[PDB]
């Protein structure tokens, strides 16, 4: 479960590695888009403290 | 005795060296 | 300021790998420089006293100790070329140390096992290597894979200390003359070598 | 190149010969050099270059370690060069793997491959295995 | 010295100087390197090879492996520049 | 109008014949120190027990040497990296013994040598220059602490510091070969083409010069006359220069600009020399040049040799024979 | 020996707080600019 | 060797020391793509 | 036409001199791919549960009390070199030897109140402290005993 | 037996060595503040 | 002595200490067994002389002129051991094991640098009495090796049991039937054993810690160079200690 | 004794006076300048043109 976790984590980084900076550089986007990008930046903080939950209970 | 023409070849050129910036030419402008 | 300031630390933290063995211990980063080679001596020191060699009296082909000669301060040290390193304080040579030095009968009579051990992988693994990480003098083939993390953090934090002093000399005089005002080059209209005495 | 007959490596005190299959061979001088090389780099022994990996100097020794098993034994339990006391204190051993943590991982299959590249290896360099420095 | 005889006698002969040999000579032997070897290079001037024997320290063990080899060993003059590197002469494979 | 300002105005002058500043009150006194013990040390000073085992190496004029023989010996291996001013040694004698001249003279020349840095960053401030003349000539300031200073810290002896001297100059480049293979290291690589670009491009761009000068003498004069000292005018023809050069290689491959050419001229030599300072820096602590003994092998497992295995043999001839009585242990790790 | 340790003290704290005074001597001033 | 959970991310991990190095080419191409204006 | 070996995939890949084959020369499982080694299960010729292990750590247990005990004859002379020695000579495989034989929760932490009073008794030996020696060397005694009577 | 340590790093060296030069690209496509 | 075991080695590195004696205290006696011993005999030199032939005031009279050292602190033998025999008489020590050697090199006035090995190997020492006495006295011949082994090689690579046999940079001078006989001495690379005298001389004795320790007086020859220069003959002076069992 | 671990090499109280000595000495002429200068007196550049 923990491998399924760090998976998706790898994978929504590897989105917002390629999202953020264009959505910061075009001159406008970020203030139309950023519930949108703070939803996803909540998902990564959230997936962070479950596989470190599941970390520590597997411990 | 080739110590004594060993010595005086550097002692001779740190002479030439001391001339060369004490005694020279000044360069000049017209 | 501060790139002055960090390359004074980069030239510390490099001589602190090379060098200590506190705060960089031994077990951890390979034995240091000092440490290899007092490491070799004490291993012959022990390969020889073991075939009955009374080792504080061995004559060395120069007159000196093969294995124990004194300090220019009067400790008994290690005899040959690692009489320079005879400041090392490493903790598996500190068992045998008096106030005169190394002592003669904790080495005639108690040398453990452990120390034996001790000395043998760090005289093996010398900070001694190629780039390519041959391990090893220059003149050995290539079987081994090793350098000593010693020597990979103590050259590459020697490199980065001078480029950052060099880094202090750019900035610096850059800051001072862009401060004074003739960092894009000398005024046409006042040269200020030209109103000066003339210099003989 | 390394065809069957340089591979063919006596296995035994009483003389027999085996070959050592491909594997044995790569594998084994990867452990060796992992493993053994610090000290026995080209055959030589560093910490002590008096008895070195040469087979004349396996040869003479009291347990002749001119084999693969004489070799293995000497692995699993390493004497002096007359055999008479146990240096397993002071030699990586299977004897001392709780004092040496390299020897704790290693099958009789791998302590044969490392006997096989000590065996191996005078074959293909004769003079240079235990020949130190003036054959490099 | 330019011109030392029983040169053959240190190390290559296979007949090995008692008195002059370094304890690497004794390796040609199996069964004396190290501990017989040892006491060998470690006391002092011998005679003969039959002065082995009274080692202070020896065993039957110990005896019995230098009376195989008795036929190889040799006592020659002592040369002081050869006694004194005995147990190390420099000399590393 | 107080004493310390008249003091610092005539230390800051312009118009001095040599430019003192504050720099030069570091630098005259330790340059002229060292200079004054360099002189009398070559000339006439006893032997020095180099490799710490009692065995005194002859390095002056009056022990026998010559101009190229003649050597500033270093400290006592016995020393190491040990301080050793005069005043630590119960005698003159056993100062001169154990190499005491070499650890004077370093030091002074290394304070020295960092205040003449100073010293041109100074000048060309009070002379509303630019100031970096002095980060060019911080390569061979940097050369010359790796090889005084660096190297005898790495090694843990100032025994291994490079001999003022001649011969002993290149003994340190031999041993230096033989133990570090500085050959095979790259950083020496590119010093090497630091000093054979920069005689290079030296000789490119003095030859581009003066093949371009434009008519000012006649064939009875010097061609050197037709430049006046402070004229405002150029004296050659830099588009005959680049139209020669733009056809000698190919018209992209030349600078048009001149202040980009010099730029070039100043960083390919500093370059060089900056990183095969750190060659003998890091290779002071035994980062070593490439080793490529053994490394071509053939099916069977036999080693086929390469150049670079000749060329380790070359080091192996200078490492058994060097420092021969130093050596009492199977392994150089010093 | 300890006489020679003295007075190599005193000229090396002479000199170097030559240094150390004069770079404090409103030495950015000192620029042919201003001042 | 990483823990039991995290081994299938093991090729990954052998890349992310290399993405510094990859950071100061990304300052090079995007000065490129603008045409070093 | 010569032995190619793209890393693993095309070409043979068991040759002798193939640097990117990572387990795919060898049969048997390697600790990591990054490894020469195979893993610490069976088959593995070192047994820690061996009878000539534990004979070991006992006898650097016993032997410890035999050099803890001649700490006090160092200090009715003032030999401070000689106290601080003999706890690291003999005894830096004691650590080694008590932390292999404390198993159960209550052999570590009776196994610490051992390691305590020893750096008590070499920090006051760096210090000259007589009594204080001698007042940790009954305490590392008397812990050292307390250990080795449970197992 | 698919050697898929090789694999494994060669794809994501790749994956990770485009991702860059995709901020970059994608931001030409967008007329973006480069 | 007891002052020196209460230091640490950090306490007593770079200060001089360790090439120093003990100072024993009192007037006592030992009277040693049949299985005594002395254990940690050091042996430190405090005065050097060197005989030249000398022009005072109008003649030239054999003098033993004082010489300084230039080899630093690396002088003091110690931790010499041996067994005390006790003959019918006279207390006799054999020294076996220890640094009983140590290479010193003194300089001369005019410059002429002398290295010597001062040492007291296979020293055999007679005593008078039977016990050890603020008026013992303790002396006898050591045997004195060369200054260099025969491994040393020359700065032309020459030694006695390895390098050249022949000066190799003139190697026309290895022609007609006479060769480099001229160069024999220089080749021809001896190793020599001299013999030196030490004279001891007790005068303080501490029994409860069964140490003694006084002065002595040893004179040997200097290093020959393997036979290539004549030695000369070097009288030393120090404070001895030894601790008795 | 050279090896010993002392503050700026002062193993004698003669030299700890001249260090003060000397560089007393030097500040001493530079409070010729610098001292009786007020402390209040700011400037809003990267540089100080103040007095002398
Ligand atoms: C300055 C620029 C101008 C150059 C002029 C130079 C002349 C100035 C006067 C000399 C200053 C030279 C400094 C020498 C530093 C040194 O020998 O450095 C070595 C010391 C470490 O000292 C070693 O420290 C060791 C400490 O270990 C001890 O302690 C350890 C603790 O565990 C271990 O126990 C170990 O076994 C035990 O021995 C030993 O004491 C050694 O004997 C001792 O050599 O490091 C240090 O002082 C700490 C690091 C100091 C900074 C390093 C600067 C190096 C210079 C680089 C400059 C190159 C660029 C020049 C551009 C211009
Ligand atoms: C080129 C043409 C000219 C171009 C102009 C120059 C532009 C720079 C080009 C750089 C060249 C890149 C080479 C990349 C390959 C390489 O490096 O490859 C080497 C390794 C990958 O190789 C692995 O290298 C390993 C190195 O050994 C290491 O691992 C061994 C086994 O683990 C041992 O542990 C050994 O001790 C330890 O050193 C082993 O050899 C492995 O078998 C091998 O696979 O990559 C590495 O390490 C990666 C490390 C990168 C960080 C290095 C920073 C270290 C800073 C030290 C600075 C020293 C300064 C002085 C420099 C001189
Ligand atoms: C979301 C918050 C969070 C965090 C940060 C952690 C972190 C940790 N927990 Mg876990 N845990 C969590 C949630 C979290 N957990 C949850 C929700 C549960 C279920 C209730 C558990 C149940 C659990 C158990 C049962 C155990 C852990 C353990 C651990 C530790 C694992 C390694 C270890 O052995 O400790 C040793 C200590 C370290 C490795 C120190 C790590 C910290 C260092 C100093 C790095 C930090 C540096 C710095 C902050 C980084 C730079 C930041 C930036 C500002 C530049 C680690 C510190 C283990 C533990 O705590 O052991 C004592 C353990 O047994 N956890
Ligand atoms: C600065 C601190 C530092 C230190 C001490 C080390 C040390 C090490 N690294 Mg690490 N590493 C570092 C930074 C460092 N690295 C950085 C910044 C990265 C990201 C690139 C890495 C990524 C990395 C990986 C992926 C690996 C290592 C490995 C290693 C080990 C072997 C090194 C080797 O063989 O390389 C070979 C030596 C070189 C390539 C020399 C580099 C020469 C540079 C390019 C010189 C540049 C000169 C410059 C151009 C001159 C002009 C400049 C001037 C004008 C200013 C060694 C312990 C290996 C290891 O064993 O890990 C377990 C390994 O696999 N490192
Ligand atoms: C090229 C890039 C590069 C790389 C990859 C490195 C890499 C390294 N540097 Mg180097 N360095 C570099 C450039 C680089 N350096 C340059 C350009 C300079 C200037 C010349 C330096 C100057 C320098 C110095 C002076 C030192 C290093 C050191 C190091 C090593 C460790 C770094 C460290 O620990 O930071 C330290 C991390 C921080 C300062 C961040 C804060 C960390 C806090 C304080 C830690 C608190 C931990 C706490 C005890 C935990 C308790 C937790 C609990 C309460 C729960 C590492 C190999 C160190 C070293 O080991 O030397 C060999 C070192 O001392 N570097
Ligand atoms: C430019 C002046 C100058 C300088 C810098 C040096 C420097 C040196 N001389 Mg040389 N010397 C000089 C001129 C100079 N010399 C002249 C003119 C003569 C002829 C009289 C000599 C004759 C001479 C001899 C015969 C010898 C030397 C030696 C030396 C070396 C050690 C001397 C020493 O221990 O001083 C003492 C140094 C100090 C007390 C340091 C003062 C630095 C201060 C304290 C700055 C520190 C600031 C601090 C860290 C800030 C912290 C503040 C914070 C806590 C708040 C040193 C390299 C010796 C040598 O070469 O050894 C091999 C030696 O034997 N000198
Ligand atoms: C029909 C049939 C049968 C078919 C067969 C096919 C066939 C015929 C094939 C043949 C093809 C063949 C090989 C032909 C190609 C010809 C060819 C190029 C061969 C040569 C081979 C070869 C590889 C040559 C490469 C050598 C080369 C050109 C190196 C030069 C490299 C180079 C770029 C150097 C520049 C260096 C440099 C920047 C120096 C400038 C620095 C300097 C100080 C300049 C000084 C300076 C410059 C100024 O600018 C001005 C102003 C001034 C003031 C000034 O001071
Ligand atoms: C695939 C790998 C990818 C690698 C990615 C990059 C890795 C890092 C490389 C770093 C490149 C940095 C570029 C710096 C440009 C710069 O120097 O401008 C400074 C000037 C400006 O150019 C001048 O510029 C002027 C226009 S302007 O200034 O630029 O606006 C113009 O007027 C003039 O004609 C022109 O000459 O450049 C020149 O004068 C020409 C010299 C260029 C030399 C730089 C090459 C590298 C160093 C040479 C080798 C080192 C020497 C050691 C040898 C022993
Ligand atoms: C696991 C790898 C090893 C193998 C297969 C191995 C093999 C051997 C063998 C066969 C001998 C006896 C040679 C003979 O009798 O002629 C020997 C001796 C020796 N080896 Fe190793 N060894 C290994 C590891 C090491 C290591 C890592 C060291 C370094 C610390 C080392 C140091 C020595 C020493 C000192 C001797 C001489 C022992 C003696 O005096 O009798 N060995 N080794
Ligand atoms: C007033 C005053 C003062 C004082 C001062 C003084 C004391 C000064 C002096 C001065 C001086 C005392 C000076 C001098 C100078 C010198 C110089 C400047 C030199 C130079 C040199 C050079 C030039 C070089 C040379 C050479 C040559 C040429 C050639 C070769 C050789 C040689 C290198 C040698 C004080 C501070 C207290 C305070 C304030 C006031
Ligand atoms: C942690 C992690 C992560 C992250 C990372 C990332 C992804 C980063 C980024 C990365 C990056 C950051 C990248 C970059 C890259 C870059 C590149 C690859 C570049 C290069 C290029 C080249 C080299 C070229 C150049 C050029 C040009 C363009 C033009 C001019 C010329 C030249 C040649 C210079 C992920 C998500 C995976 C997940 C897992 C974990
Ligand atoms: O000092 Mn000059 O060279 Ca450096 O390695 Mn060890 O130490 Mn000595 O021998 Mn090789």
């Amino acid at each position: 479960m923990i491998t399924l976790l760090v998976a998706l984590l790898v994978l929504i980084s590897l989105g917002l590695v390629v999202t953020v900076p264009v959505a910061l550089a075009t001159p406008g986007e970020w203030e139309i888009a950023k519930g949108k990008f703070n939803r996803f930046f909540q998902i990564w903080v959230f997936l962070v403290i479950v596989i470190a939950a599941a970390d520590g209970i597997s411990s | 005795m080739e110590a004594l023409v060993y010595t005086f070849l550097l002692i001779g050129t740190l002479m030439v060296i001391f001339f060369a910036v004490f005694f020279r030419e000044t360069p000049r402008i017209l | 300021y501060s790139l002055a300031a960090i390359s004074l630390m980069g030239f510390t933290a490099a001589l602190y790998s090379w060098y200590n063995n506190t705060a960089y211990p031994s077990e951890l980063y390979g034995p240091t420089g000092p440490e290899a080679s007092q490491a070799q001596a004490f291993t012959f020191l022990v390969r020889d006293q073991r075939l009955g060699a009374n080792v504080s009296s061995a004559q060395g082909p120069t007159g000196l100790g093969k294995y124990l000669m004194r300090s220019p301060s009067g400790e008994i040290i290690f005899g040959g070329e690692t009489m320079r390193f005879w400041d090392l304080r490493a903790p598996w040579v500190e068992p045998l140390r008096g106030p005169n030095g190394l002592d003669i009968n904790k080495i005639k009579n108690d040398i453990q096992p452990w120390q034996e051990r001790r000395a043998a992988e760090y005289m093996t693994h010398a900070p001694l290597g190629s780039l390519n990480s041959v391990g090893g003098v220059a003149t050995e083939i290539n079987s081994v894979n090793y350098v000593s993390p010693r020597s990979w953090l103590c050259c590459s934090h020697f490199f980065l200390a001078f480029f950052f002093l060099v880094g202090h000399w750019w900035h610096s005089g850059r800051a001072r003359a862009a401060a004074a005002g003739f960092e894009k080059g000398i005024n046409r209209a006042n040269e200020p070598v030209l109103s000066m005495r003339p210099i003989d | 190149d390394l065809d069957e007959a340089t591979r063919t490596v006596v296995v035994d005190n009483a003389g027999n010969t085996t070959v050592l299959t491909p594997e044995q061979v790569k594998r084994g001088k990867r452990l060796f050099n992992a493993t053994c090389g610090a000290c026995h780099v080209g055959g030589i022994t560093k910490t002590n270059p008096n008895v070195g990996l040469d087979p004349e100097a396996l040869s003479l020794a009291t347990p002749r370690r001119d084999n693969i098993s004489a070799l293995v034994d000497y692995i699993k339990n390493p004497t002096t060069y007359d055999g008479l006391e146990s240096i397993a204190e002071v030699h990586p051993s299977i004897k001392s793997a709780d004092i040496y943590p390299r020897m704790r991982s290693l099958t009789d299959e791998d302590l044969y491959s490392i006997a096989g590249h000590i065996m191996l290896s005078p074959k293909i360099a004769s003079e240079k295995w235990g020949g130190g420095k003036i054959y490099y | 010295v330019i011109d030392y005889e029983n040169i053959g006698y240190l190390g290559g002969s296979s007949i090995v100087d008692i008195n002059n040999a370094n304890v690497r000579a004794y390796l040609k032997m199996p069964g004396m390197y190290p501990t017989v070897a040892g006491k060998i290079v470690s006391h002092g001037p011998y005679s003969g090879v039959a002065d082995l024997y009274k080692i202070p320290g020896l065993s039957s063990a110990e005896a019995d492996v230098i009376k195989k080899y008795e036929s190889r060993l040799t006592a020659k003059t002592p040369s002081p520049d050869y006694v004194i590197d005995r147990i190390n002469n420099g000399l590393y494979r | 109008v107080s004493l310390w300002e008249r003091f610092c105005a005539w230390i800051t002058s312009t118009e001095n014949r040599l430019y003192i500043g504050w720099f030069g009150c570091l630098m005259f006194p330790t340059l002229l120190t060292a200079t004054s013990c360099f002189i009398i040390a070559f000339i006439a000073a006893p032997p020095v027990d180099i490799d710490g085992i009692r065995e005194p190496v002859a390095g002056s004029l009056l022990y026998g040497n010559n101009i190229i023989s003649g050597a500033v010996v270093p400290s006592s291996n016995a020393i190491g990296m040990h301080f050793y001013p005069i005043w630590e040694a119960a005698s003159i004698d056993e100062w001169l013994y154990n190499g005491g001249p070499y650890q004077l003279i370093v030091l002074h020349f290394l304070l020295g040598v960092s205040a003449y840095m100073g010293r041109e960053w100074e000048l060309s401030y009070r002379l509303g220059m630019r100031p970096w003349i002095f980060v060019a000539f911080s390569a061979p300031v940097a050369a010359a602490s790796a090889v005084f200073l660096v190297y005898p810290i790495g090694q843990g002896s100032f025994s291994d510091g490079m001999p003022l001297g001649i011969s002993g100059t290149f003994n340190f480049m031999l041993v230096f070969q033989a133990e570090h293979n500085i050959l095979m290291h790259p950083f020496h690589m590119a010093g090497v083409a630091g000093v054979f670009g920069g005689s290079l491009f030296s000789a490119m761009h003095g030859s581009l010069v003066t093949s371009s000068l434009i008519r000012e003498t006649t064939e009875n004069e010097s061609t050197n006359y037709g430049y006046k000292f402070g004229q405002e005018e150029e004296t050659y023809n830099i588009v005959a220069a680049h139209g020669y050069f733009g056809r000698l290689i190919f018209q992209y491959a030349s600078f048009n600009n001149s202040r980009a050419l010099h730029f070039f001229l100043a960083l390919w030599p500093v370059v060089g020399i900056w990183i095969t300072s750190m060659g003998i820096s890091t290779m002071a602590f035994n980062l070593n040049g490439f080793n490529f003994n053994q490394s071509v092998v053939d099916s069977q497992g036999r080693v086929i040799n390469t150049w670079a295995d000749i060329l380790n043999r070359a080091n192996l001839g200078i490492e058994v024979m060097h420092e021969r009585n130093a050596h009492n242990f199977p392994l150089d790790l010093a | 020996m300890l006489t020679l340790k003295i007075l190599v003290y005193t000229t090396v704290i002479f000199f170097v707080s030559l240094f150390i005074f004069g770079f404090l001597s409103s030495d950015p001033s000192r620029n042919p600019n201003r001042k | 060797r990483l823990p039991e959970a995290y081994v299938v991310f093991s090729p990954i991990v052998d890349v992310l020391p290399i993405i510094p190095v990859f950071f100061l080419l990304l300052a090079f191409v995007w000065q490129a793509a603008i045409g070093f204006r | 036409s010569p032995r190619f070996s793209v890393f693993g995939l095309v070409g043979d890949g068991t040759s002798y001199s193939e640097g990117a084959a990572y387990g795919t020369d060898q049969a048997d499982k390697l600790y990591s791919p990054y490894s020469v080694y195979s893993p610490e299960g069976e088959k593995s010729l070192y047994k820690p549960d061996n009878a000539e292990y534990l004979a070991r750590k006992k006898a650097v247990l016993a032997e410890t009390k035999n050099r803890l005990q001649k700490i006090p004859a160092y200090v009715d002379k003032k030999e401070w070199f000689n106290v601080k020695d003999e706890l690291t000579r003999y005894m830096y495989e004691t650590r080694g030897a008590v932390r292999s034989l404390s198993s159960s929760v209550t052999q570590k932490e009776k196994a610490e109140v051992f390691f305590r009073a020893l750096e008590d008794t070499y920090g006051a030996a760096t210090l000259k402290k007589g009594d204080a020696v001698k007042a940790s060397n009954d305490k590392a005694i008397a812990a050292l005993d307390a250990f080795t009577a449970t197992l | 037996m698919i050697n898929w340590q090789v694999i494994g790093q060669l794809m994501s060296t790749a994956v990770i060595m485009l991702a860059g030069p995709a901020v970059i690209v994608l931001l030409a496509l967008k007329k973006g503040n480069l | 002595k007891s002052q020196i075991n209460e230091l640490s080695y950090l306490q007593v590195k770079g200060t001089g200490l360790a090439n120093r004696c003990a100072e024993v205290v009192g007037e006592d006696s030992i009277k040693p067994k049949p299985g005594a011993k002395l254990v940690d005999m050091c042996i430190e030199p405090k005065a050097w002389a060197v005989e030249e032939e000398v022009g005072k005031a109008g003649k030239t009279e054999k003098k033993f002129v004082n010489s300084k050292v230039m080899t630093r602190q690396t002088y003091t033998l110690d931790a010499i051991e041996g067994p005390i025999t006790v003959d019918g008489g006279k207390i006799t020590f054999n020294e076996k094991e220890g640094i009983d050697y140590a290479a010193t090199t003194v300089q001369l006035p005019g410059g002429e640098r002398v290295p010597f090995l001062f040492t007291v190997k296979d020293l055999v020492a007679k005593g008078n009495g039977d016990t050890f006495k603020p008026g013992f006295q303790m002396g006898g011949d050591f045997n004195t090796p060369s200054y260099r082994t025969g491994l040393f090689l020359d700065p032309k690579g020459r030694g006695g049991t390895t390098g050249y046999d022949m000066a190799v940079a003139l190697p026309a001078l290895q022609l007609g039937e006479e060769g480099d006989a001229e160069l024999f001495g220089e080749n021809n690379k001896v190793f020599d054993i001299t013999q030196g005298r030490i004279e001891m001389e007790v005068n303080k004795v501490n029994a409860e810690d069964s140490e003694i320790g006084g002065v002595f007086v040893a004179t040997q020859l200097s290093d020959t160079d393997m036979g290539s220069k004549t030695p000369k003959k070097v009288l030393t002076k120090g404070i001895f200690y030894a601790k008795v069992d | 004794t050279e090896g010993t671990n002392e503050w700026f090499g002062v193993d004698d109280l003669r030299l700890l006076a001249v260090l003060f000595l000397g560089h007393w000495a030097i500040l001493s002429l530079w409070l010729g300048s610098y001292g009786d200068s007020n402390e209040d007196e700011d400037f809003f550049g990267e540089i100080d043109y103040s007095a002398r």
